[PDB]
RNA sequence: GGCCCCAUGGUGUAAUGGUUAGCACUCUGGACUUUGAAUCCAGCGAUCCGAGUUCAAAUCUCGGUGGGACC
């Protein structure tokens, strides 16, 4: 079933090759004979001696020609001796396939090959990874769709195919597995006791097997499965007998921490008794398991809040930021269910805490000094615009913050509002002629370093880092443009645009040079009357 | 005491790493080492033998997978051991006072103590002299040493050094191979046999022993001795493939003899290697290339096992004046190489090499090469000519991991065959050839018409040996990962029965094993007879 | 493009936080985590 | 209390305004189916901390840390 153009593709490939076709061979080889029902080759090489070969790609075809004619002993027999992936079985048909599961184990039927089948399947399919076709849920449902029929047949012999098969799922279901033992240990053809267990000892590497019992709440497993541990019994077993006496839901407490099980623990500990509430709330301090107490816990509870507050504190150590003071104004979930505590007031936490739940009003003024003092120096300048306002006539503070902040309108509203017109032009006028000064200051530094580094770079990167730097200002000078035109200054400004301009063509015809971001060419910057 | 100060960096080493496998943390050794020495003000790194000596037993049970040193030793699957006998003298001495013309100081060469073809210098050498050649104090202390490096002593296996072991009075090998089986036994005994029937149900698991001999004492009836006593592969000491030399170096015996020796050991069953001699006198260097290709050309050897040792003029033989003379020239060192890399590209890939260049200290040949490595050398030399070599050392799981990293992703079968001193020998194994690693290999053949055990007389073919390669894995212990308890011997035993009861046309199967590992062959149905393990075929 | 939104609604999710629909949070956060596969 | 001086591998050290901090002791691995230690080969170790400046900083500055002698 080839052609000319397929077997010249299949022949050069560009000298390309992938898959079963292909096979690697050694020097001066030969060919002697081909051996077909067998699937093999023999060869002789140079030094006078004979080699015998299983091509893949017949044995493989030999497969899937076996599994369309369904004699699933042979396909599998002479699938295992060459060491070849059992999962291919699968894989071959996954849905006609789980159609005929008896069939298949009656096709078997032998319990060391069923026990090899289960302890190598896997979730990937080889077909799409390994072997190519040259034209969660599935490992859990084959297994228990297998193990119903099997066990259904005979579960008296086949004891351990069961065992296995629930070993091998998803998640290890010990415990049913160990209670499979014990009555059947309890129980007098099929599996003995001492058989199934070594068939797990090996299975299971028993120490944790231990644990596991443990964790199931049942002494009698621990009691079998501990006889093999080779612990002293004077010393576990006056421990064991302690454990025993001591309350129900401390028991699953105690067990769940010594077994780690932190969330089973707590959720035990609550209904154990409120006054180990707090001894929670240490390990749930200690663990940091506070969310996970929220549930337990429910609103209206003084436990309830005082878990969310310690949630709130002590995890955000070195966090008293937005999360830990906004939650506490929430003491929790709830809305608004605490107040009187802020960290830092991020022009937020500190309104909220200070008006809801009305403490201290503007009038004590030193939550207006704070918010201003802080958000001023984090370069906001607005702060003070809007918390002033509240407060005292400070307006002319706040005017001399926004010429600081380049907030020209803001200073003319409160000029014009509160009849400040001596300052009209005692500052601001200086401020922004300088400010036009050192705005050629930076800008010749920027072509200046601009230039350096690109001719540095053309010798034989932070380029792009300056030219984006360049491009931020566009708007800024625009409207410090009409702010100096106010008082006519057509000329600084105009000397302000020309420079902006030269600079930006500078980089405009640099950028196709070096090649590498995109700049916007919907920036205005310029005026009429300043062009 | 600085003393005391390592001890407390080595104590909070301890406590720190046993908090990390609490939780299972993952810490670098080194790491820790640098921050506990400088946070104590030492000088020096501490050394990782102390670290070792002071774990607690039940943290000793899984920190040595983190902890073991040099694990090479054990990158090839199976423990090995070396026992030294007591001085002597060689026979062939009984013509004239001539050992080998190339052969070091004997009993009574210039030495104090020391063994023929060995100075004295070894660290074997000073074990035994320690040990005053005794065999259960050396083999005790050996065994202790090893284990100091937490390593599993699980299968075990003895090779046993000296000059000559045929040739010495009966009763002094009883007792010695009785002392040694009772060393692993811990049994004490009064003939070979009882030695043997304990050492059965011993739990060290002995697997073999291997002797050196030469031709004259390989008569049937030596091998009937050695059956006897479980050895598994022989010693000859080839030396040439030219008749002539023999005389030439006045070795006292005929090649023929070795061929029929071979001939004879390969139809009992045992395994054999040589030993090759390159840059003799009156040998050019052409001539050792032809006799190195006639070495496998020839179907007369095929041999098994492969040891080369380059020639090395010494004071005190005849060799020594006859260089002093300027007579006998040696090669450059670059010239060796050439060699070596040529050799190694020749070799079949059944065979096995073992040993490159010998451990002779330095100060003492008058033509002794600089390098102590020379296997390197050649591999260097080989990838300058771009030339591969098949060796199964050099392919074997272990040391490929250990050198490359590479692991394993596709193992098949691969099956060959070819012809030896008149054998139909046969070679199975599984191995990955994309990477050309190989995990499992056996040799089985037809027994010749010829033979002298008449336990294989009709219908017998004998597997002479079967071994998967990897690391030590613990008789109980199931699956470290790795890949020496994956049921892969059972395929290659029922292959290699259903070959010998079809192909061979036999009629029953026998094979040679190690005492201990007869209990394996149990497990399959294989009952003992005399010193084989057999099954009926029918 | 929705990179507005990446922060935006990562910071006015407080709106809905202070809320008790603080389960809803991640019931839109799906939105925001699944532009971050593109 | 200040003046000075110092801070490089685990330790002993070179080096210095620019693509790489070099040695030394030490430790680790292979040669090795005779060897932890030998012989060779190969490999893993680093500039007290924070601020500055400088295109660029271990070497330029300041601060801190700790240590060293001065009245
Ligand atoms: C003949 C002297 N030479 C030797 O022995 C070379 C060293 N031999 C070995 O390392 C191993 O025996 C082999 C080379 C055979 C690899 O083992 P292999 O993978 O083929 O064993 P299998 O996986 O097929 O069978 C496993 C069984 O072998 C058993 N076994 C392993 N070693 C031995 C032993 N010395 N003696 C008896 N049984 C053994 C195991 O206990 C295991 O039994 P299990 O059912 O409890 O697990
Ligand atoms: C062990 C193998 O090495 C050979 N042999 C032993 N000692 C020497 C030596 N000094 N030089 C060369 N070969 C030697 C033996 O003859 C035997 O073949
Ligand atoms: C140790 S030399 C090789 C083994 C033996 N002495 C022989 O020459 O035959
Ligand atoms: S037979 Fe071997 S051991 Fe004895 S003298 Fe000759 S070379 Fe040395």
């Amino acid at each position: 079933d080839a052609s000319f153009k397929t077997l010249q593709a299949g022949l050069s490939s560009n000298h390309v090759s992938h898959g079963e076709v292909l096979r690697k061979v050694e020097r001066g080889s030969r060919i002697v004979t081909v051996v077909p029902q067998d699937t093999k080759l023999v060869l002789q090489m140079p030094r006078g001696n004979l080699e015998v070969v299983h091509h893949r790609a017949l044995v493989l075809a030999q497969i899937r020609k076996w599994l369309d004619k369904l004699m699933f002993k042979e396909a599998f027999e002479c699938m295992r001796k060459l060491r070849i992936n059992l999962n291919l079985i699968y894989d071959h048909n996954p849905k006609v396939f789980l159609g005929n599961v008896e069939t298949f184990i009656k096709q078997i039927d032998s319990v060391n090959h069923i026990n090899l089948f289960f302890t190598e399947l896997k979730e990937e399919d080889v077909t799409k990874t390994m072997y190519p076709a040259p034209v969660g849920n599935k490992i859990d449902l084959v297994c228990d769709a297998m193990r119903a029929v099997m066990e259904s047949i005979n579960p008296h012999k086949y004891c351990l195919s069961i065992l296995t098969s629930h070993v091998k799922k998803t998640t290890p279901e010990l415990e049913i597995v160990l209670q499979k033992v014990h009555e059947l240990q309890g129980n007098a053809d099929a599996v003995s006791a001492e058989e199934a267990l070594k068939y797990l000892l090996h299975l299971v590497d028993v120490n944790e097997l231990y644990d596991h019992s443990l964790g199931t709440y049942d002494f009698d497993l621990v009691l079998m499965v501990a006889e093999k541990s080779q612990k002293d019994p004077k010393e576990y077993l006056p421990f064991l007998n302690t454990l025993k006496k001591m309350e129900t839901n401390y028991q699953r407490f105690t067990i769940d921490k010594y077994l780690k099980r932190y969330e089973k623990a707590i959720g035990h500990l609550s209904k154990c008794g409120p006054e180990y509430f707090p001894e929670c709330l240490n390990l749930i301090k200690d663990k940091n398991l506070y969310n996970e107490a929220l549930k337990l816990y429910s609103p209206s509870s003084q436990q309830y809040q005082d878990i969310s507050i310690a949630y709130g504190e002590h995890l955000m150590q070195e966090h008293m930021y937005e999360p830990a003071g906004l939650m506490f104004a929430r003491c929790g979930a709830h809305e608004k269910a605490l107040s009187a505590f802020l960290t830092c007031g991020n022009w937020k936490q500190a309104l909220c805490v200070a008006a809801q739940l009305n403490f201290t009003k503007d009038q004590l003024v030193g939550l207006g000094r704070t918010l201003a003092g802080k958000l001023v120096e984090q370069r906001k300048h607005i702060d003070a615009a809007m918390v002033l306002e509240e407060c005292a006539q400070d307006y002319e503070e706040a005017v001399l913050l926004l010429l600081e902040g380049a907030a020209w309108e803001e200073a003319l509203r409160l000029v014009y509002k509160y009849n400040r017109l001596d300052i009209i032009e005692t500052n601001v006028k200086p401020s922004i002629l300088e400010a036009q000064k050192n705005y050629m200051a930076f800008l010749d530094s920027q072509t200046a370093t601009f230039s350096r580094h690109k001719k540095r770079l053309l010798v034989v990167e932070a380029l792009s880092e300056v030219v984006q730097n360049t491009e931020n200002l566009k708007d800024e000078v625009y409207h410090i443009l009409k702010v100096l035109f106010l008082f006519e200054f057509d000329e600084q400004g105009r000397e302000l645009q020309k420079a902006f301009e030269d600079t930006l063509q500078l980089m405009e015809r640099s950028l196709p040079e070096i090649w590498p971001p995109k700049i916007n060419r919907r920036t205005q910057w310029k005026l009429s009357l300043l062009d | 005491s600085p003393a005391e100060l390592m001890m407390l960096t080595i104590g909070d080493v301890i406590k720190q790493l046993i908090e990390a496998h609490e939780q299972g943390k993952d810490i670098d050794l080194n790491k820790v080492k640098t921050k506990t020495a400088a946070k104590y003000g030492l000088s020096a790194q501490p050394r990782l033998v102390d670290i070792i000596a002071a774990v607690p037993p039940q943290y000793r049970k899984v920190l040595m997978p983190k902890l073991k040193a040099k694990p090479i030793r054990t990158a090839s699957g199976i423990a090995v051991v070396a026992v030294m006998c007591k001085p002597h003298r060689c026979p062939h001495i009984s013509f004239t006072g001539n050992i080998c013309v190339y052969c070091p100081g004997g009993p009574d060469s210039d030495f104090e103590y020391s063994t023929q073809s060995y100075t004295g210098y070894e660290p074997t050498s000073m074990r035994a002299i320690r040990a005053r050649y005794d065999p259960f104090l050396q083999t005790r202390h050996r065994i202790e040493q090893l284990k100091q490096l937490g390593h599993s002593v699980d299968k075990v296996e003895f090779i046993v050094m000296g000059g000559t072991f045929m040739a010495l009075p009966e009763e002094y090998r009883d007792y010695f191979i009785r002392n040694l089986h009772d060393a692993l036994s811990g049994h004490t005994s009064n003939n070979i046999y009882e030695a043997v029937k304990y050492s059965e149900r011993s739990l060290t698991k002995c697997i073999g022993i291997t002797i050196e001999t030469r031709p004259d004492y390989c008569m049937k009836r030596h091998l009937s001795d050695m059956l006897t006593y479980g050895c598994t592969r022989l010693e000859i000491g080839v030396q040439s493939v030219y008749e002539d030399v023999a005389r030439d170096t006045n070795r006292g015996h005929t090649v023929k003899a070795v061929c029929e020796s071979f001939h004879l050991a390969k139809d009992s069953g045992f395994k054999v290697v040589a030993h090759m001699m390159p840059d003799l006198p009156n040998v050019g260097l052409e001539r050792d290339i032809e006799q190195f290709t006639e070495f496998f050309e020839n179907p007369a050897f095929r041999p098994d096992g492969l040891k080369l040792y380059p020639t090395l003029v010494i004071r005190g033989t005849g060799l020594y004046e006859l260089w002093k003379s300027g007579r006998y020239k040696s090669y450059s060192p670059s010239d060796l190489v050439e060699l070596v890399a040529r050799i190694l590209a020749l070799v079949p890939p059944w065979t096995r090499v073992y040993r490159v260049q010998r451990d002779i200290p330095m100060p003492l040949v008058s033509s002794g090469v600089e390098h102590g490595n020379l296997r390197e050398l050649a591999l260097a030399r080989m990838k300058d000519l771009g030339i591969q070599c098949r060796d199964v050392r050099t392919r074997e799981v272990g040391i490929q991991e250990i050198h490359h990293k590479v692991r394993p992703y596709q193992v098949e079968l691969v099956r060959r065959d070819y012809v030896a001193n008149g054998g139909w020998e046969t070679f199975l194994s599984y191995e990955d050839p994309d990477q050309d690693i190989l995990i499992g290999l056996l040799r089985l053949r037809k027994c010749s018409e010829e033979t002298f055990r008449f336990e294989l007389g009709g219908g017998v073919s004998i597997v002479r040996e079967l071994h998967v390669y990897g690391s030590v894995v613990p008789v109980s212990s199931r699956d470290p990962t790795k890949f020496q308890h994956q049921g892969f011997g059972m395929l290659l035993m029922e292959e290699a029965e259903r070959i010998a009861r079809e192909e061979h046309g036999s009629g029953k199967i026998a094979v040679i094993s190690g005492v201990g590992t007869r209990n394996y062959y149990r497990k399959i149905g294989y009952r003992l007879q005399g010193p084989y393990m057999v099954k009926m075929l029918k």
